[PDB]
RNA sequence: GGUACGGCGGCCAUAGCGGGGGGGCCACACCCGGUCUCAUUUCGAACCCGGAAGUUAAGCCCCCCAGCGAUCCCGGUUGUACUGCCCUCCGAGAGGGGGCGGGAAGCCGGGGACGCCGCCGGCCA
RNA sequence: CUCAGGCGGGUCAGGAAUCCGCCGUAGAGUGCAAGGGCAAAAGCCGGCCUGACUGGACCCGUAACAGAGGCGGGUCCAGCCCCGAAAGGGUGGCCUAGCGAACCCCUGUGCCUCCCCGGUGGGGGCCAGGGAUGACAGAAAAGCUACCCUGGGGAUAACAGAGUCGUCUCGGGCGAGAGCCCAUAUCGACCCCGAGGCUUGCUACCUCGCUGUCGGCUCUUCCCAUCCUGGCCCUGCAGCAGGGGCCAAGGGUGGGGGUGUUCACCCAUUAAAGGGGAACGUGAGCUGGGUUUAGACCGUCGUGAGACAGGUCGGAUGCUA
RNA sequence: CAGGAUGGCCUCCCCGGAGGUAGGCGGUGGGGUAGAGCACUGAUUGGAGGUGCAGGGGGCGAAAGCCCCCGGCCUCCUGUCAAACUCCGAACCCACCGCCGCCGUAGAUGGGGGGAGUAGGGUGGCGGUGUAAGCCGUCCACCGAGAGGGGAACAACCCAGACCGGGGUUAAGGCCCCAAAGUGCCGGCUAAGUGUUACUCCAAAGGGUGUCCCGGGCCUUAGACAGGUCGAGGUCCGGGGCCCCGAAAAUGGACGGGGCUCAAGCCGGCCGCCGAGACCCCGGCGCACGGACCGAUUGGUCCGUGAUCGGGUAGGCGGGCGUGCCGGUGGCGUAGAAGCCGGGCC
RNA sequence: AUAGGAGGGUGCGGCCCGAAAGGAAUGAGCCUCCCCGAAGGAAACCGCGGCGACGCGGGAGUACGAGGGGAGGGGACCGGGGUUGCACCGUCCGUCUUGAAACACGGGGCAGGGAGUUCGCGGCCGUGGCGAGGUUAAGGGGGUUAAGCCCCGUAGCCGCAGGGAAACCGACAUGCCCGCAGCCGGGCUUAUGCCCGGUGAGGGGCGGGGUGCGAAAGCGCCCGGAGUCACGGCCGCGAG
């Protein structure tokens, strides 16, 4: 039977958090910043619903191109194509 | 260190990433040989396309003579005394020397290919083409022993 | 510069749970009383307001431990289980094997671990 | 503010009504499946509210890479507001389901427009919301054909071949036992390992510009897992006989009753009246009783045309090698 | 649903002008598969302790309740599990950055336009499913769309990817004859024609004082075993190699055949030869790109590079050969046109 | 008239033909001798290693080697063709199909005939004319044996201004940056060529502007002049 892709789809261990990891995570990924042109990892926080990208870019580096409201602006390369994302910095996290 | 590699297997029933690996080591038919230096990136691309190359050390009394034998410029004229000694300025067992040792590199002679021809082994292989040196056949890394099919390869 | 003083924090258990000993210049508390501010789906129990009669019993501060939990290092199991590439290697089959490259989990033994760090203020000097 | 559950103590009060204390990482709850997330909350209890609003921009998913009508979601700008001391939050439900093109019609609102011009009634257009297509990327819609026809298909069934052996036929390993004692004279539970392609099934690999079916008659040949004939071994083999097994395929294995039957049953003989393969051997050798067209009857089912792997009567067999 | 459309994959032309990433090394991050384990969720054998715990069975009491057995619920020990479990957790894969390598100014990455074909795939490894065959996906290696040399013939297995004329050496593999190359060498095994099979084809459970060996115990050279007498090794066990029994099919017959026994079989090694269009060399052709020189309509001659050009179905693109007639231009023919028959040359 | 494969492929032998068009008495097949020579490449013999098959150093990169040249002798064939023999190899042609020799379909022989054509609309390319303009249609005049040839013919169509359903409104003849080719200056290089710095048409990006929706911000489309006609070709759609 096929299924089609949706937001929660196969994501029962890619969004689950650690037992010990439980409750609100530390702030400073909260109020981290970053500056056009800067390379970032896609870590999506499940305990935060708000500007969450697709799961299906987790685990993906891209790079930041602008800032609007409190999300970040991210460029990634989808096969050849070049896909925008809107994600809040709660889920990013700075290159080396 | 200068690592002589040759080309063992053929170019049918090859994936596409040992075939690219193969691609970039320049080798692109059988009986071909290349030298390379022994850096990770060289050592990595040699474990990645062990299957069908068989690599070794090679001295400069051998260097010299696959120089002079099989080595050749750009529309296949033969490397000769004169030239090298005009554009180098000594002999070729010096060039090898300095070359083994790693004062200098073969592109230091002008108009050189990197890519040396060579022709089937004298008595041919003494090994399966299937399995590696060490089991007995001829394929993978076979350290000095290398130089011993190179003269038999001229 | 000293202080068994406090406020705001970072990593978020190697930091937790549970035990033993010591301490109050200051400071933090327990504590005393509910007119005023504030509140009980009753209760000044909490929260709030006004204070210093008493106490270091405990919250707190300092030192220690290894019973539980967690986790770092070393040795054995062990290059064991598993695995990437090639193969005219064996096997009736199931599967296994050779070469090159990686490599656990758990368990046993010996150590570690009862947190580390940033900014500032109070008191004394 | 902290849940579920548990322990100890309490007038009726008990397993279970209400209350005090302690342990209690969520073992509860979150409207509804499951997964994920939630503990000074996203749960429970209260106060105040309608941001489940208006005009727009960009982006992700359905639909990776890699095209998309419709739909869903995310990040924001502006307007008017809600809660709060403030920070801050609010574009429905903590996230992932609960739904739908063209044309036409209804409603809201405030603009444009209708053939020479102007007024009126009426019509048309732009924006927003709604009425559904579940075959859910959106036809309005019941059957028989055996009187059937056409184009095709070994992309696809029935007969036959091929693969497989679950099933079928035939063996083997161990030995609980039954046999007056004694497992193995004979039978051999529960389990386990096989051979054959002689039953049936499964697959759909060859064959639909045709490879003519079942049974019977005629004729030829082959296998052994041997029914009799030849020779042996064990015995719970006294003899006459029996039971089990071994070598052995030269020869034989027949005649009749009902039934289209193969098979099975029965009769009188017999040394015995064996099982199978050869395109389920053999229709350019025969017969045509059954099956499987076109005619007809009965029973059942159907409103009906009609149908029945239900019976019943009749129903063509081409040849100059 | 035997058919179409949008994409993916092919081909031809053009713009633009400096980067690109199939392979590798190191780094910054992501993951929960294999394996493993019981810390959640659900299973799972027995025992010990605690709890009367709303259970049941008895004895027992007017009645308030006792005494045991069993059952339930917790802790520990013991023995086991999980595709819809995870306190752990690889190999490996993916994203990004630096470097090595390779490609690119003889123009890549990228962009625009023209033309398609393709919507039945197969074999092979892996995963779900099924007794199996098979069915359904996945990996892109080979056939499809692929020559040559081998496996006896073979689509798929091995070598190998191919312009033309020659020379040489190797690859798969092979060397008793068929059949080119050894009745080749050293050590051991088999007595069954087992075998003579890399794979497309190949029979098991259970047994064998049949043989060749390894390891571990008891007695153990007139103190062992077999029958107080002899007077030298026996007793048992667990394993390894080859072989044997288990082993029955239909036209006459299959190691390819003949045949082969200190092999012409197997096991551990070695030596020399033979063997492709593969690799090397000489000569020739074309193609792609760049260059010089020369053409009154697409071009022509020559040079330079090609280890990094030369198979090919669907399909795209370029050049050339042939036939009837028209406008020109130059001609042939009764001293024999067209046509036809057999030959020479290009 | 003792021999097996789809009737063929490679090489040569036997028999036979062989005037011309192919070479050749200005010399053929053939015989002898000399020089050079790619990749490749022995052995007699001597010394040594190994239980052995055998190997190693010298001989030696020698003899030989595809091919490239020269000299002498002889004097008529060589190339080519018909048939057949030997050795090795080879299971026909077209077609659907994953898969054809197929027990899958179309296939007695030969000769002639036989299947992407025409129009209309549209996209694109090769070339040519004119160019902010381009081009004619129907038709008319001249001339001609003639329908060929010459001139005229602005109606019409496309373009020059776009946005909007409509009413209606109504834009850069270059303000700025980056920058390829080309040009200029300098350095290195025998030269080609490379590098640095300016200027830079075309190209890319800002800024500004017209209009639609909006209270506005802000977005969509458009704006700093290249189009039009003709010939030929590919394709899409409708006609058989």
């Amino acid at each position: 039977v096929q299924k089609a892709h949706s937001f929660r789809r196969k994501t029962r261990k890619k969004l689950s958090k650690h037992p010990r990891r439980r409750g609100l995570p530390p702030l400073t990924r909260f109020l981290q910043e970053f500056e056009v042109g800067q390379r970032v990892h896609i870590v999506i926080e499940p305990s935060y619903h708000k500007g969450m990208p697709d799961p299906r870019f987790h685990g993906r580096t891209g790079t930041v191109v602008g800032k609007r409201g409190e999300a970040y602006i991210v460029e990634i390369k989808d096969g050849s194509k070049v896909k925008t994302l809107f994600i809040h910095p709660v889920h990013l996290r700075p290159q080396k | 260190a200068k690592l002589a590699v040759i080309r063992i297997r053929g170019r049918v029933n090859v994936k596409r990433p040992v075939r690219d690996t193969l691609a970039m080591l320049r080798l692109h038919r059988v009986n071909h040989c290349v030298i390379v230096d022994d850096t990770p990136s060289y050592l990595g691309m040699l474990q990645k396309a062990k299957d069908y190359i068989t690599w070794g050390e090679i001295n400069a009394e051998t260097l010299a003579k696959l120089i002079r034998k099989r080595g050749r410029l750009i529309g296949n004229k033969p490397v000769t005394d004169e030239y090298v000694k005009e554009k180098l300025g000594m002999t070729i067992e010096e060039f090898a020397q300095k070359v083994v040792n790693g004062e200098m590199s073969l592109k230091d002679l002008p108009n050189l290919k990197p890519v040396f021809r060579l022709h089937p082994p004298r008595g041919g292989f003494r090994g399966s083409k299937k399995r590696s040196f060490k089991e007995g056949g001829a394929l993978g890394y076979r350290g000095e022993k290398i130089n011993e099919l190179i003269e038999r390869m001229l």
